[PDB]
C-alpha cells in the first residue's frame, strides 16, 4: 500500500511529557473526595428538554433549494410532559441573509410555537436581540446552530413560565448538553444566569462525550472504585481541557461551564472502560448536597440502554428525532403547495430544476 | 451490424459456457429485442462462437431504486416518456443469459462447446 | 412521526424569487460561445499532482493521543512520474504550538522530502513564512489543510525546479482543485500568479465538483446542447457563485480563482444529467485559444470511470490514497519503536492509556 | 519461466486441496490464458506439485461496478482497447480454480493428493 | 512447548466438538504447519484432550482485501517479503478446524467425547 | 439460587419450544458452565418447566471482532488474563440452547410440552 514513507523521522520525542501530564492529571484525580452514591437517597423528579435537527438533501451542496426541520421536546418523567415547537427553515429565504430573519420571526403577527416560545424568552430573562451579538449573523452553519441554542434555551424558559407557574418549584430541570453558551456575548450569560437564580432553578446539564474530553480519565479510578458514587472535576483538569479545546477548535470562547461539574457512576458492571458514566454541570447557587440529590436522582432514573445512560434522555432524544422520510414528504408537500397556490408552469419548473439537480 | 448489447460477465455454468449481456435504454427505446432460443454470433479474441438466449431477466443497473421511483412516479401521476426523460434513463436497462454452443471450422465442420 | 407540525406555516414566495435568478443566468449563458472538440486537434502530455491523507483513531476527538498522515504524489505522460513526499503530523506537538512545528520542521531539512519541497518552494519564489498570515496558527483545522495546500504548492514548485529544469515547457500541469488559496494573504497568491507568469507554466486546475452551482445550470445547458463543447463561463455568473458559496462559509473569503474559468463536454451520451463536464481553471497569462487546446488535451484523455473523468487524475489520486490500514499499522510500529528506545516500564502505561481512553 | 497469475485463496474442498488463481489485465492483455483441463504445475514451500484447471469466472476485483462502467462506454462508442486505459485496466481481471491432484517422488514414483 | 496458533470459536456440530485454530503470519514464517488428519493435544481448564485436524482454509483477518492487495502488488511488480513486509503481515494467516475425540485418563481407560 | 445466565431469544422449533442462554465474562470466570443434556429448571410466568441443554457454540456478543482482538494479542505475546482485562471481557460469552421437555402438574404427572 505504499508504508515505510511516513516512519523515517517518527520524532517520538513528544508521548514522555503527554504521559507525564496525563499522570499529573490522574494524580490530583486521585486525591477527590468520592460521596457514596447507594441506591436510596432521597431524589427529585425530573423533566428532560431535548432539540434536534435534520437537514433536507443538497443542503450542504445546495443550501438555497433546501431547508432544515428544528424540533425541541420535553418529557416530564413518563408523561408528565410539554408540547414539541417544530420549525422549517428555508435555505434561500434570509438565511442566506441573517439578522433579518430573526426580526421577521419575532415580529410575527402570527406568533407561531417557534415565535411566541422566543418572545416569552427574551421579555423573562431580559436578553436582547443585541445579545446575540453578531456570531450568529455570521454565516448560515454558524445561524443553525445559534437558533437551535436559543430554541431551546426559549423552551426551557416558555414551559417554565407559562405551562409549569408553580409545580417547576418541585423540580429537576435536565438539560441535554453542557451548561455553556458559545458565540453569544457575556451580557447574554449573565442574564441567563441571573434569570435562573432569580428563579431559584433546579437545572443540571447531563452530558456524555464528544467536544474534547480529557475529562475522561474517570475510565481510570473507576477501575477498584467501590461500585457508585459522585465526585468534583478538579480545576487544574477542568483548566487543561478547556485550554485544549480552545486550542484544537477555535470559536470556543464561550465554552466554561456556568458552574460547577460533576461526574457520577451509575454502573458497576459495564463490559466497557467507559460506559455507565455521568457528567453533569450544576448552576453557581447550588451547593454540594444538590450534588449529592442531583446524583441520587440520576442512578434513579438509570438505564442501560445506551450503555448507562439517563432513561429519560434517551426517551426525549427519541421523540424529538426526525426520519428522513420527513423531509422527503416535506418537499413534496411544499412542491404541491406550490403548485395549487402558483402557475402549473411554475411548479412545473422549478422540478425540472430539482430534477436537473438535487 | 453493430453489436447489440454489452457484455458484462462470464463463466461456466455446468458443461458449458455463458455469458451475461445488458441492454441499454438507447438500444431499448430503438426497438432492439432478443428473442428465447435465438442463434446469435460471439466474436472473441478472433474468433466466432454459436450462441443461444436462454435467459432474461430485469435487475437494477449503478445505484438506483427501481421499485420506489416507478411506484413514485406513478403516484405523482407522471409519464417518464414525457416528463421525465431522465427518471426513465436510469431504470430502463435488461439483462439476458447466452450459452456458446461451439464453433463452425475449416471446410464446415462443427467443434462442440470449448475450452477458453 | 409528527410531520404536521413542520406544515404549519409554510412561505412559498422565497420559491419565485429563486426561479427568477435561475433563468436569469440561463439567459446569460444562452450567449456564450461554443467552441467544438471534434475528437482530434492539438494535445500535449498531462502531468497531474495529487494530494491525500488520513487520520488515526480517536484524532477526530483526541488529537492529542494519536497523529495524521498527508501524502502527495503526482503522474505524468510515457509512464512519467516523481517520487511522493509523505509526512507524519503528531497532533500532541502540532496541537500545542502552531508555527512551532512548522519552523522546525523547515530548519531540520537533512533528507525528508516534505522539508526539502518546501524550502525549494519558499526560495523559488521568495515566499516568507509572514505570508501565510495568522490563519493557519488558530487552531489545528485550519493548520491542517494550510498544510496540505502549501505542501502541493511546494510539491509542484520542486518538481518544476529539480526533476524538469529543462523539459517542463511541454508538459501540461493538472491539480486537481481550483486554481485558488483560501487563509493566505495577497502576497502569498501575487508571488505565485507571477513565479508562474515568469514560467509560462501550462497550469491547469481541474475541479469538477465541490461548483455546485455552475454544474447545476451547466446540466441544464448541455441538455438542450448537443456535441462536446468548450465555453468560457460568464462573470455575471461567477459572482453570483461568489456571493453564495461566501454567504455559506466566510472562510471562503479569498477562494476565487486565480483565472477564468471554461466548462467542457468530455461524453456525448450519459445516464445522469452531471456526467462527463469538466470544469477547469486557466492563469490569466493563458488565452482563448490556449483554453481550447487544454480542453481537447482533456477530452483526450478522457475517462468513463467516475461517470466521466479525466483518467489522470483518478490515476494519481489512486496512488496517493492512503489505505485505512496504514494508520492502524502506523500505530503498532510506532509503539514498538517507542518501547525500543524508553524501555518496558514507560511503555506498558501508554499502551493501559490508550486502552483505557479509545 | 515464470508464474501465470497470482494465488488468492486456497482451500479443501472435500477430498481434493483447491487454489484460487486470478489473472490480471496486463497478463490478459498480452494473450496468456489458461484452458479447462490443462495441466499445471504448482510450486509451495519448495515443492512441485500437478494440478488442474477446474473452473473459470468474471468477479469484480476491488471497489468497482463493471456493469456501470462498461454500459456507459459502450453507449459513447468507446473502444477500451485503444480509448480507456484506466477502465479497460479497473475491469480486466478473471478467475480460475485449480485442484491439486499429487507430486512426484524419489524415482517417479507418483504421491496422491496431499496432506498440506 | 508453546501453542500452535490462537482458538478463536468453538461449537457443538452433531455428535462432536469442533473448535477454530488461526495460525498467525509469524508462525507461517516460522514454517509451522499442521497436516490434515493429525492428532494434537487441546489444553482447557487444567485438562488435556485429544484432537484431530479435520479441515483448513483461507479467510480474511479484520477489516482487508488480501484479493485486492496481492493483485496491486503483483501488478505493480511489488515483492511482499522484501519491500513491502507490513503489506505481507495482514494477509499472512490461516484456518484450521479441530475436532475433539476425548480425554485419556491416566490409570484409567480413555473417555469418548466431551459435554463440556 | 440466582438465574445461570440470561435469556435472549426462544421460539418454537417443530413440537417443542426452545429458548437462548448467554454466559457472560463475570460467570465464565466464576467457574460456571452447563453440560449437554443436563436437566434445568425454567421459570415462566410463575410456572415451572424441565428443560434440556441441547447445543453450545460461541458468536460475538455487541460490536466486536473476536478472531481480530485475540490474533492480535497472540501476535504481541500479551497475557489476556493478566494484562488485557478490558479485552478479555468483550470476548468471553459463550452461547446455549435450551428445549422445554414438560412440567410436573397436581399428583406428580407430567403435562408435555407446551402451547405457551
Amino acid at each position: 500500500l505504499g508504508l515505510k514513507d511516513f516512519l523515517d523521522d517518527l520524532r517520538l520525542d513528544h508521548y514522555q511529557d503527554l504521559l507525564r501530564e496525563l499522570d499529573e492529571l490522574y494524580q490530583k484525580l486521585k486525591q477527590e473526595r468520592q460521596v457514596p452514591l447507594h441506591g436510596d437517597g432521597e431524589a427529585y423528579p425530573l423533566l428532560t428538554l431535548t432539540v434536534d435537527g435534520g437537514e433536507g438533501r443538497a443542503f450542504e451542496e445546495l443550501p438555497l433549494l433546501s431547508f432544515g426541520l428544528v424540533r425541541v421536546a420535553a418529557v416530564g418523567v413518563k408523561g408528565f410532559r410539554l408540547p414539541s415547537i417544530a420549525h422549517l427553515l428555508p435555505g434561500y429565504e434570509v438565511l442566506r441573509d441573517p439578522k433579518g430573519y430573526l426580526e421577521g420571526l419575532l415580529e410575527r403577527s402570527e406568533e407561531s410555537p417557534a415565535a411566541d416560545a422566543l418572545k416569552t424568552f427574551f421579555r423573562a430573562t431580559g436578553i436582547s436581540l443585541e445579545d446575540l451579538g453578531e456570531y450568529y449573523t455570521k454565516d448560515l452553519r454558524a445561524f443553525m446552530g445559534i437558533f437551535r441554542d436559543v430554541l431551546e434555551w426559549a423552551y426551557l424558559v416558555w414551559g417554565v413560565e407559562k405551562v409549569l407557574q408553580e409545580s417547576y418549584k418541585d423540580y429537576l430541570f435536565i438539560k441535554d448538553g453542557r451548561l455553556a453558551q458559545l458565540g453569544v456575548r457575556e451580557s447574554f450569560r449573565s442574564k441567563l444566569q441571573n434569570y435562573f437564580a432569580r428563579k431559584h432553578l433546579l437545572l443540571a446539564g447531563v452530558t456524555k462525550r464528544s467536544e474534547g474530553l480529557t475529562s475522561l480519565v474517570m475510565a481510570r479510578l473507576f477501575a477498584e472504585a467501590r461500585g457508585t458514587f459522585v465526585l468534583q472535576v478538579p480545576q487544574e483538569l477542568m483548566e487543561k481541557a478547556y485550554r485544549y479545546e480552545r486550542q484544537w477548535n477555535a470559536d470556543l470562547e464561550g465554552a466554561f461551564v456556568m458552574g460547577r461539574r460533576y461526574v457520577a457512576r451509575l454502573l458497576e458492571d459495564t463490559f466497557r472502560p467507559q460506559e455507565g458514566v455521568a457528567i453533569f454541570d450544576l448552576p453557581p447557587y447550588l451547593g454540594e448536597e444538590d450534588a449529592v440529590k442531583v446524583a441520587r436522582s440520576l442512578r434513579a432514573h438509570r438505564s442501560v440502554l445506551y450503555g448507562g445512560s439517563v432513561g429519560t434522555v434517551v426517551e426525549a432524544h427519541g421523540r424529538a428525532s426526525v426520519a428522513r422520510s420527513i423531509p422527503r414528504r416535506m418537499e413534496e408537500e411544499i412542491l404541491a403547495r406550490f403548485r395549487k397556490a402558483f402557475g402549473e408552469d411554475l411548479a412545473k419548473k422549478l422540478t425540472e430544476w430539482l430534477r436537473l439537480a438535487d | 451490424e453493430s453489436p447489440i448489447g454489452v457484455v458484462v460477465s462470464s463463466r461456466r455454468n455446468g458443461p458449458w459456457a455463458e455469458l451475461t449481456l445488458v441492454l441499454t435504454p438507447q438500444e431499448l427505446d430503438q426497438g432492439k429485442r432478443l428473442l428465447l432460443g435465438e442463434l446469435v454470433r460471439v466474436s472473441s479474441g478472433g474468433k466466432d462462437y454459436v450462441g443461444m438466449v436462454l435467459d432474461g431477466y430485469y435487475e437494477p443497473v449503478g445505484r438506483s431504486d427501481p421499485t420506489y421511483t416507478l411506484a413514485l412516479a406513478h403516484i405523482n401521476q407522471v409519464d417518464l416518456e414525457k416528463e421525465d426523460p431522465w427518471a426513465r434513463k436510469e431504470v430502463n436497462f435488461y439483462h439476458h443469459r447466452i450459452v456458446l454452443l461451439g464453433r463452425v471450422v475449416q471446410g464446415g465442420l462443427f467443434a462442440p462447446s470449448t475450452r477458453l
